[PDB]
């Protein structure tokens, strides 16, 4: 008992040291004095979770709640280790627990909100970081999560005063030498200074190190030379992401791309076997790929990355779900690069290069970056679009009356034996005209009545908004369609005489000033709708109260549902002009609309995410789309939809270059990347430590 | 989607 007491006092001791293992043993020597020491059980329990033992934690976690019933501090840490287990109804039945046996307990209805957060449940865990909150007013992690959550669903009630105390809140931890309770991703959407959302990643960074130190593994040797590759660099891609993702649509091809005489790729998924084309495509054209999904510790993994002598070990995950940086923080390369996956700096000393390019990283913010800047010659953004969706390269109209190329569209592999077997067919200059005969009279038929697909002259039509129900893997853009689709404004209720604005980014993008600016764009030009999405739902009371607030009625707002993937990217043909969100632009949602030829108008920030648009544009070729200030961007938008020729001509210059230019070019692409890693390893093989590689 | 899902690049657990 006495005994037992001061066991557990010296364990404490020995933890805050850092000396787990004794630690560990000490509460062992206590529990084994004095069985019944449910405080002893919860500190070991906290102790092996920390440890990542998992199972083991839950055993004493079990002990504590049983001696002591109204442990409830025990409950709700019993709650987080079946959280991290993936057992969610279980540790919402904990949260509860703690909560019955203390109502008053501020953590776990923070905990139990958070449950609610990850579930898709903003109401209700908005609901339950209010109490926390209103139990205990100074809290920063239920702050900093309700503030993201009111994000999410576009909620800016005390919107300025919310955002000075958010940064109030990271300065206050960053001086106290505490993890900050804005996550790194989210820091993008704050109005924090380049050095706090630096300092923030940088925190991160310095977790997965801790974790790895108690590894007490030496560092790794690297090759000096390619001689054991037979004169290839090795190059290792690291993602959770391999499979049905926005990464893998974006960057599927590249493994398979790459140059086998000069380079050897190994894919290093963290994420099982989805079942999905995507996952399939990169196990068979990558030269290696291995499953560390398998290999949960994180020093056999690593050790196994040293073995297959990676050279360049590619970082596709940064601070996003699934990733175990903890990898890279053991550093089993000589050269380890941040690419593709995560719009901002990690922070982290143990990544050297960030692949981005002069648009997206001017040289002059260098400073924002702890890693080196290492540019792609035109954008670092890259989209499998020309694989995927090859459908989309050609369109053909119907004239359902002037002519428009946007009102009702046909795309498909097979659309020119089609057009070719119609009479009357126009070309417009070269855009492809079908007349409003019997032809084009049962295309709208079939649309109207809700019709999934019809046949006309033998080919198969299919009414756009049905792909799910022709094939599944074709609406998800496993496959190429192999049906003629059909996509018109009447399918999403768009008006057929008025200008189209669109975006298709998710709510959580969008913030007061820019809601203002399309609402200062939408007055301007009086025949017009802004087409948004219900991403989630519950955004869509909110921008329609804003946008109401600021004097537009609610026709002039139209939201469609979240689509699959190929229906998302092919309606996006039907609208004039895209309108990008500066916050945090479109990303692959960017790269959507510019393939659907959408011109988007932009205006660049200073974070990485607020300046993808205008790379993309600059790759594209449309200087003219890039906005320096909100007011440019009115002009811009306000030009587009009212000078029609002026529309004509960039829609046409988008509609060609991108096919022309470099964006969707992922042969280029991979040569470039390739290009840019021997850049590296060159300069490391001569003995130098990573410099910005930024010619 | 509904009636099936839309993966989109999210924040690590911390
Ligand atoms: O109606 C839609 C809207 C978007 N998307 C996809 O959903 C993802 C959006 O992810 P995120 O918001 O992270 O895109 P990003 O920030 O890269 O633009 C992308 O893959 C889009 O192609 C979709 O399939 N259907
Ligand atoms: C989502 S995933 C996409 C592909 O890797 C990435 O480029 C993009 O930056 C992500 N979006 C955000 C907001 O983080």
């Amino acid at each position: 008992p006495t005994h037992a007491d001061s066991l557990n006092n010296l364990a404490n001791i020995k933890r805050e040291q850092g000396n787990i293992e004794e630690a560990v043993r000490l509460y062992r020597k206590a529990l084994e004095v004095f069985p019944e020491f449910a405080a002893a059980h919860s500190n070991l329990a906290s102790v092996l979770q920390q440890q990542g033992k998992l199972q083991e934690a839950l055993m004493h976690y079990k002990e504590a709640i049983r001696i002591s019933p109204t442990f409830a501090d025990a409950y709700s840490n019993m709650g987080n280790t079946l959280k991290e287990m993936q057992d969610v109804q279980g540790a919402l039945q904990c949260y509860t627990r703690a909560i019955q046996i203390n109502p008053a307990f501020a953590d776990a209805h923070s905990n139990l909100a958070s449950i609610h957060k990850d579930s898709g449940n903003i109401p209700e865990a908005i609901a339950s970081y209010r109490t926390a909150l209103k139990l205990k007013p100074d809290f920063p992690d239920a702050y900093c999560n309700l503030a993201h959550c009111l994000q999410i669903v576009c909620d800016w009630t005390d919107y300025d005063e919310r955002m000075k105390k958010l940064v109030s809140i990271v300065a206050d931890q960053l001086e106290k030498n505490r993890l900050p309770s804005v996550h790194p991703h989210h820091s993008m959407l704050y109005p924090l200074s380049h050095g706090f959302r630096k300092a923030i990643a940088e925190r991160h960074g310095n977790l997965c190190l801790d974790k790895i130190n108690v590894l007490h593994k030496p560092p790794y040797e690297h090759p000096k030379d390619l001689k054991l590759s037979d004169g290839r660099l090795r190059v290792g891609y690291v993602s959770s992401d391999f499979g049905n993702h926005p990464t893998s649509h974006l960057m599927q091809s590249i493994p398979g791309m790459h140059n086998p005489d000069k380079f050897e790729v190994f894919c290093y998924a963290l994420s099982p076997d989805d079942g999905t084309n995507f996952r399939v495509k990169v196990m068979a054209e990558a030269n290696h790929f291995i499953d560390l999904s398998q290999i949960p510790c994180n020093g056999k993994a690593a050790d196994r990355i040293h073995q297959d002598g990676i050279h360049i070990l590619v970082n596709m995950n940064g601070y996003t779900k699934g990733a175990r940086n903890e990898l890279f923080a053991l550093r089993p390369a000589p050269i380890q690069a941040m690419w593709l996956g995560y719009p901002g700096t990690s922070g982290a000393l143990f990544m050297d290069y960030i692949i981005t390019d002069q648009e997206t990283s001017p040289a002059e913010v260098a400073e924002q970056y702890s890693e080196k800047l290492a540019y792609m010659p035109h954008t670092f953004f890259i989209g499998d679009h020309a694989n995927m969706f090859p459908h989309l390269k050609k369109k053909a109209v119907i004239d359902f009356k002037h002519i428009y190329d946007n009102r009702i569209v046909l795309n498909g592999i097979d659309l020119k034996a089609f057009l070719d077997s119609l009479p009357d067919v126009k070309i417009v200059k070269n855009m492809p005209v079908i007349p409003m005969n019997t032809i084009a009279e049962a295309v709208i038929e079939m649309i109207n009545r809700g019709q999934i697909q019809i046949t006309i002259n033998g080919f198969s039509i299919s009414n756009g908004l049905a792909t799910t129900q022709i094939n599944n893997k074709a609406a998800t853009g496993e496959e190429v369609p192999r049906t003629i689709i059909v996509t018109t404004r009447s399918q999403y209720g768009l008006p057929e005489d008025a200008i189209v604005y669109c975006n298709f980014n998710q709510l959580y993008k969008i913030d007061p000033s820019t809601l203002q600016m399309w609402a200062n764009i939408l007055k301007r030009v009086p025949n017009s709708v802004l087409w948004l999405l219900r991403f989630p739902a519950v955004g869509e009371p909110n921008i329609q109260q804003y946008a109401q607030n600021m004097g537009l009625p609610q026709n002039r707002i139209i939201f469609s549902p979240v689509a699959p993937k190929e229906e998302h990217v092919r309606r996006g043909q039907l609208a004039d002009v895209c309108l990008d969100t500066p916050l945090c632009n479109g990303h692959t949602t960017g790269m959507d609309v510019l393939w659907a030829g959408t011109p988007m108008v932009t205006m660049p920030g200073e974070t990485l995410a607020s300046r993808v648009a205008a790379s993309q544009l600059t790759c594209l070729g449309c200087l003219e789309l890039i906005a320096k200030n909100r007011q440019e961007y009115e002009d811009i938008a306000v030009k587009l939809g009212t000078d029609l020729e002026y529309l004509k001509k960039v829609r046409g210059k988008v509609w060609k270059q991108r096919i022309s230019s470099p964006l969707f070019n992922t042969k280029q692409y991979t040569m470039e990347l390739e290009r840019l890693y021997l850049q590296m390893w060159e300069h490391y093989a001569a003995g130098n430590k990573p410099d910005h590689m930024i010619k | 989607y509904p009636g099936g899902s839309t993966p989109v690049s999210s924040a690590n657990m911390m």
